[PDB]
RNA sequence: CAACACCCCGCCCAGACCAGGCUGGAUCUGCGGCGAGUGUAAGUGCAGAGGUUA
RNA sequence: AAGAGUUGGAUUGUUCACCCACCAACAGGGAACGUGAGCUGGGUUUAGACCGUCGUGAGACAGGUUGGUUUUACCCUCCUGCCACAGA
RNA sequence: GGAUCAACGAGAUUCCUGCUGUCCCUAGUCGCUGUCUGGUGAACCAACAACCAAGGGAACGGGCUUGGAUGUGUCAGCGGGGA
RNA sequence: AAGUGGCAGUCACUGGUUCCAAUGAACAGCCUGAAGGAUUCCCCUUGUGUCCGUACUGCAUCACCGCAGCCGGUCUCCUCGACUAGACGUCGCUUGUCCACGGACGAAAUGCAGCUAAGGGAAGUCGGCAAACUGGCCGUGCACCUUUGGAAGAUACGGUGGCUCCAGAGGCCAUGGCUCGUGUGGAACUGUUGCUGUGCAGGGGAAUCUGACUGUUUAAUUGAAACCCA
RNA sequence: GGCAGGAAUGGCAAACAGGCAAGUGCGAGCAAGAUUCUACUGUCAUGGGCUGGUCGGUGGCGACACCCCCUCCAGGCAUCGAACCAGUGAAUCCCCUGUGGAGUUCUCGUUUCCUCCUGAUGCAGACUCACGCGGGCUAUCGAUCGGCAUGACAGAUGGUGGUGUAUGCCCUUCGCUCAGCAAGGCGGUGUGGUCUCACACCGAUGG
RNA sequence: GAGCAGAUCUUGGUUGUAGUAGCGAGUACUCCACCUGGAGAGGAGUGGCACCCCGCUGUGUGCGGUUGAGGACUGGAGUGGAGCAGGUUUCCACACCAAACAGCGUUGAAUGUGGGUCAACCGACCGUGAGCCAAGUGGUAAGUUCACCGAACAACCAAAGCUGCCU
RNA sequence: UGAACUAUACCGUUCUACGGUGAAGCCAUGGGAAACUGUGGUGGAAGCCGGUCGCUGUUCUGACGUGCAAAUUGUGUAGCCUGAGUGC
RNA sequence: ACCUGUUGUGGUGGAUGUCUUGGCCCAGGUUCUGAGGAAGGACACAGCAGCCUUGCGAUACGUUCGGUGAUACGCAGAUCUUGUGAUCUGGACAAAGGAACAGCUUCGAACGCAACUGGCCAGCAAGGGGUCCCCCCGAGCUGCCUGUGCGCCAGUGUUG
């Protein structure tokens, strides 16, 4: 019958671990992750669930390249907060710097 | 059962490794540290999804 | 509310044919130079039972048209056809049982089966157990031919359509009353998911235009129109008449 | 006798399929074990058309025993040997001979009626 | 302090537990006997349908 | 004059009714039409189903029919026995 | 679908036989409970409380009014009440 | 020289026989033949066999699911001796286990279970509900009705132990030796008339309504006359 | 690059189907793995190096038997339902005789119980007329000869060749003998020191 | 975001009930011995005795584990032996039960530590089946869990990348 | 999102004691002028019967109903058990 | 003894008060990802480490270099001091010099084909190792659409 005695026949596995999201949401039979939708290249995400986005947004993982580019951006930003940028070499000093270098090394 | 995938076996081994209590020397770390291991599973209590 | 059985069948998910263990299409050898100009010989190599079909089939082996080979075609068997029979296919074939020849070399009394409906087509008419057509008449003005079909109809088909001479084997099988429900169970288990058949008066109005009511009945005329949408096209579809058939049909 | 007289599957299949077929032998160590059988194929046969009868003079080997077997286990020393029985070979010969004779008769009689 | 009551240890005319009754040289545990219930114990020597052997 | 009594059955889910008897007599009533954490569940009154009539229909029917989970007390009191303290 | 209808039915009904604690009309016996107990030990429910009669009253009160009882506290039960 | 102690169930193979308006996979791989063509003349990472699973549990009374260490559920394989028709049921060797919260008191009332009960025998009750009767096998035998198949185990009658015998079937070696009916029939004796002695194990008959039958059904209140069938 | 062939895209998908090949001591020795380690005894698939004369040959009446690469086509094995009957074999189980050990013995019981075993593998053997288990085919003979016969539980056969006979020929399940192999195992009886354990001896290779 | 007695108000902590109802399917235990801080049982039991000793007196039907001796159950469709799915270290050993859990606790699937899973022959892997994907093409405003899977069976399709000899 | 319960289709695959009964076909045989027919066997069919595993779930309207259990339970009682059977 | 009460005290409990490396709000600036492999997901990596880390990748709580300048620390253990020098810090990050710019397992747009497989013991192959062969290891190349170029082609398309 419905409950206790049919909960015993409940072995098997509809879903197993997905290789994109590491979540036990990858449907075995129809090989489709129920969370990220693995086989298709886009990641599955709907606006009707902000929490589901929150749980995957950039900033919840290593960010092992975006953290570096963001720290670089932070260096630049906290320089430009001190003072607007001033290019070291421009059209008006290239020649002077270059001939100074030339005479100094010659 | 005996039948496994290599991925499943690596995951089960990592879970076995995680299933460990905090070192003794960790509480003494000056800025008050963890007292006990709050992420600790037991085969009876909670099952792995896998 | 909900769709109808004959509307969920056409969707074709679990109503597909149970054809996995069948033999394939049973058709006449295709039209080539030999079968058009003269005749080609084929050996009836085997007679076999096909699942879901009432007539036995025949693996008949011909030579390849242009290759060193042997093409083993498969056609519904003619009654009396035996293994090793040497059937003949073509325009200059003789009027013998099992031979396949155009509908023009046939006199106006011939009994034919495996009849084509189009030229170069391959045996789309008179193919069930004990089925046979009768060549009524020829017209050389058009190159066409009136034939009487098992249904009792009279169809006009070109005189280049090829038939097979004789009856379709396995005849007489509706002359045995199925005695049990299990016989029809095994019958349809190899054809398709169509048996048993719940009748619509026994359903609820959500499942069929006939369901519901405190007495099992149809409250409206059963004879439904031909322009009836799919979903209210249940009952007697565009019936020209009803009741017991007496006198002429 | 030792350890009882009940037995146990020893391979990775616990279903009574046509490929398990244990044998229940008794070992030198007074034990009782199973040894698995092997499928004995039907060996070559005459065509389904010509009666599906076994051909004598050939031993039944599985596929790879057939690949590695001596030639006498596989062949016979007749025409169509190993592929046809002597009777079918004989009717084949006689049908061929008589049909060629009739062909000769008819072509020479038509070149006569010329 | 004693005097008594109660508890533990005993027995039931009593009792769900309590309560009630009786008892301390009491009693308890056996043994013997009587009356009773069954129906003629094992072991060992009267017939036994027959078969078997000298 | 209300002390004691006022029964056994057949049909019917029946109260009632109606018969068969017995008897001194087989009176009439109440108690949340006493009494379902007392019982039963026959009936009414779900979901299933059949018939009849009604309705185009789904469906209706003091028209008939069949089949259909009645849970909990250890609280307080009353009652029944039981016991102690009586100290306030 | 109307009427017969063999066989079948955990279908509905009626009769007969046999058998019976269903009953007259109950009794005895037994296991596991309960009962006493060592260890452990919840929940339902809870305005506050917890003896009645009559009266009046949201017309059926535990409280109000007029009476009658009532020492406090138990243990096992109990199904009248706590609409 | 080179089957053979016995015979029971299981397994395997073999030879078949029945059933189907049902005829009961494919692929890789392998082999033979037919016709052509062509034809110089022991040693090596103990050669190579790389990669992954390999513990234990697993009809679990504690390893899974059921919130749990839940009397539920959950796939397959092996499967001894005696009684017996037996994979029923009862008991025993092998294996495993004594773990389920216990103890006293003959242990109230009530209860849930097992039994009995004189005389009567449905008077109980909506209603024979519940329980009881019967029960295996052998022999004799069996009615109405019938779709001729059944009904039917109709209904019914008799027997059944123990022991001692008498008949009764076969096989091998060579009509004698040996094996040899746990399989049947009869008789004598026997017993406090009692024997399918235990577990097990139909009560029967006669009608009306209804669905032909078998099958199906609302998991968790309805199993039906409903659905399905031919 | 030339010539000659070559329709019909690449995969996934069964830890029950298809699909090469391993058994015993279940041990040397494990606390815990074992057709995986170990000791023996095998099996399978596959690669490389080396050393004027060409349709493999022959025997049998036959069924057939023996010794010495390439292309294409035709077939076949893989390969297939279920039930029932009969046969043979296996292990289990039991019986008889005997042995070794043990239980009972108040009386009886030549009694009661255990054990007395044998795997894969072998280009080993004898049969195969299965003279143990049965089908197919061959040759000879030519039936029903007037009562047709043969063989089966039942079928089933036979001038489309029965019965009978024989160098008969083939395949297969077995079984049997041998090697494995008794050295192992099983039931015991002892010696030696003892030890962080090896030797000795006996006991059905029964029907 | 400014006052609580209520909203079957929300969150938390509690109380009575109550040491109560209970912890009653799967037949069952018993004796000796050892393991203990104690477990044939005492808090300074009591009189001498001045702790030893000698007397007297009390002890709950008695924790746990494991040998052995009995009594019983499983009774081969097993409470036995193997493996599937699931579990995922629960396997083994030692320490340890005075942290907690096991409706006891010298025991355990508990806790802590440390170990353990060896393959040419057992299986996945090789394909194929039902079915699916890419490709090819098409549909859609557009991605798609959009369509087709067609060597029985498709198309709108230039998918033979391989083989023999010469080089 | 879900076909792990559950419904159904397909692919592969598994399981199905012991009895009763006795269909066709067959053997011997009695009768008959013949057509036909009596008897004794053999044989082992059936969506046949009893009945085990198993599945289902009638009845007690039993247990439980703060349960063993959000559907189980009985030292009961029942339905089917070669098939339209059954599971994976 | 029990109950009721009032105090004192002790428990159970976590209300209050005070704060806060947190949030919320407003304003300003930037928006700086990826086939040269992103965002995410795995598995690894510490003497004693399980978790966490916008730690890290077989160079694995870190490597080079710069700024700083004696610590780090829960234990220990050798390195380290007027110094190539402990620690912390800076996008592997400053050098104005076209000087200098390391490494980064594995899935993932995920890229040879697949994959519930670390499979096909893929094809080709620089090299390294064991012994011309052969054997083992093996960097690296092989994804699609589109664009351009190069090579080879196809067409009873138009022509010569
Ligand atoms: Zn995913």
């Amino acid at each position: 019958t419905k409950g206790t005695t049919s909960f015993g026949k409940r072995n098997g596995r509809t879903h197993k671990l997905c290789k994109r999201c590491g979540k036990r949401s990858w449907a075995v039979q129809k090989k489709r992750c129920a969370a990220c939708g693995y086989p298709n290249p886009k990641m599955r995400s709907f606006n009707w669930s902000e929490k589901a986005k929150r749980r995957n947004t950039m900033g919840t993982g290593r960010m092992r390249h975006m953290k570096n580019v963001l720290k670089k951006a932070a260096v630049r930003q906290r320089q430009d907060q001190v003072a607007p940028h001033q290019k070291r070499k421009t059209a008006e000093n290239r020649k002077k710097f270059a001939l100074s270098r030339k005479t100094k090394l010659a | 059962g005996a039948i496994k995938t290599l991925k499943q076996k690596l995951k089960y081994g990592k879970k076995m490794k995680q299933n460990r209590p905090i070192p003794y020397w960790v509480r003494f770390k000056t800025n008050s540290k963890q007292r006990y291991n709050e992420k600790r599973r037991h085969w009876r209590r909670t099952k792995l999804k896998m | 509310g909900k769709p109808v059985r004959g509307q969920r069948k056409g969707a074709g998910s679990i109503y597909i044919t149970h054809g996995h263990k069948r033999q394939g299409q049973a058709r006449l050898r295709p039209l080539d130079y030999g079968e058009r100009k003269g005749f080609i010989r084929g050996v009836v190599k085997e007679i076999v039972h096909d699942s879901g079909r009432g007539a036995p089939l025949a693996k008949v082996q011909f030579r390849h048209p242009y290759k060193f080979k042997k093409v083993t075609h498969l056609m519904v068997a003619c009654e009396g056809m035996y293994v090793g029979q040497y059937i003949y296919c073509g325009k200059k074939a003789q009027l013998a049982i099992g031979n396949v020849l155009p509908l023009s070399k046939m006199p106006e009394g011939t009994i034919v089966c495996n009849l084509e409906a189009k030229v170069a087509d391959r045996s789309r008419l008179a193919k069930a157990s004990g089925a046979y057509a009768i060549v009524i008449s020829h017209n050389p003005d058009t190159g066409k031919s009136r034939v009487k079909l098992p249904s009792g109809q009279k169809k006009t088909v070109s005189s280049q359509c090829r038939a097979m001479i004789g009856l379709i084997a396995g005849g007489g099988r509706i002359e045995k009353p199925v005695l049990k429900a299990g016989n029809n169970y095994y019958r349809f288990k190899v054809k398709r998911n169509c048996w048993p058949r719940v009748r619509g008066v026994a359903m609820s109005p959500v499942d069929h235009p006939h369901g519901g009511g405190n007495h099992q009945h149809i409250g409206f005329p059963c004879t439904v129109s031909r322009n009836a949408p799919p979903g209210q096209k249940v009952g007697l579809i565009a019936a020209r008449r009803t009741g017991r058939l007496r006198g002429g049909v | 006798a030792i350890g009882g007289t009940r037995v146990r599957y020893r391979r990775h299949n616990t279903k009574n399929t046509r490929s398990n077929k244990i044998r229940t032998v008794r070992t030198p160590g007074s034990r009782i074990t199973v040894l698995y059988r092997k499928k004995l194929p039907k060996g070559p046969h005459t065509p389904v058309s010509l009666g599906h009868k076994p051909i004598p003079g050939v031993k039944r080997l599985r596929s790879i025993q057939r690949k590695s077997a001596p030639k006498r286990h596989l062949t016979v020393s007749r025409a169509y040997g190993g592929c046809l029985t002597h009777d079918l070979v004989r009717e084949r010969i006689i049908r061929a001979f008589l049909i060629e004779e009739q062909k000769i008769v008819k072509r020479v009689l038509k070149a006569q009626s010329k």
